[PDB]
């Protein structure tokens, strides 16, 4: 949040003049804030427009500047642990489906949207049950890749 | 007739036919590349948009 300013005329300003001259909407992109209303920037200042206008140079920095080195990459989780997270997934799944089939037993019997509005406390378990798969998957996958691509590039 | 038309080369009294073909040994590199192939296929169908 930044705003630069330039302060109104020292009045003389019965006139009725307008403080600026306009050729453009250039200027009229912007909605003013109540907040400066109130402290009455149209009535004794006015904004100007903030641009940025980055260089080449700086902008090649800009991206490198999280770039992480190529030693991480190939590099594998270990086997064990990784197998203990496996488990705990996996034996967390049951209570998920459990919980399901009677979410799915129970639907319409009411009306709609007293649905939700009677799921704020307890949990939805489709999504609890979704959203654990994309951590068997991805995890899994790429660490059988890694490891695939690996046991060839070394000898 | 048959001893010379077929196999079984009768050295030392002994009728011989290869009936082992073992033959695969410890391949993992034919693995390590089609397995590679598969997975990131795998991993092609399951983000695209579809």
């Amino acid at each position: 949040v930044i705003d630069a300013f330039r302060l109104i005329n020292a009045n003389m300003m019965v006139l009725g003049h307008e403080p600026r001259q306009t050729t453009s909407n250039l200027g009229h992109l912007n909605k003013p804030s109540i907040q400066a209303l109130i402290h009455g920037l149209n009535r004794h200042y006015y904004s100007i427009t903030i641009n940025y206008r980055k260089n080449e140079l700086e902008q090649k920095m800009l991206l490198n500047l999280h770039k992480k080195s190529w030693m991480e990459g190939l590099t594998l989780q270990d086997y064990s642990e990784h197998c203990k997270h496996n488990e705990s997934v996996v034996k967390e799944m049951l209570e998920l489906a459990k919980n399901y089939n009677k979410a799915v037993e129970e639907e319409d019997k009411m009306t709609p949207e007293q649905l939700a509005i009677k799921n704020v406390g307890k949990q939805d378990p489709k999504r609890h049950l979704e959203e654990h798969v994309d951590v068997l998957m991805t995890s899994n996958i790429v660490q059988c890749l890694a490891a695939m691509l690996d046991t060839v590039v070394f000898k | 007739d048959y001893a010379k038309k077929r196999g079984w080369v009768l050295g030392p009294n002994n009728y011989y036919s290869f009936a082992s073909q073992q033959q695969k040994p410890e391949d993992t590199t034919i693995p390590s590349t089609e397995l590679a192939k598969q997975v990131i296929e795998y991993a092609r169908q399951l983000e695209m948009i579809v």
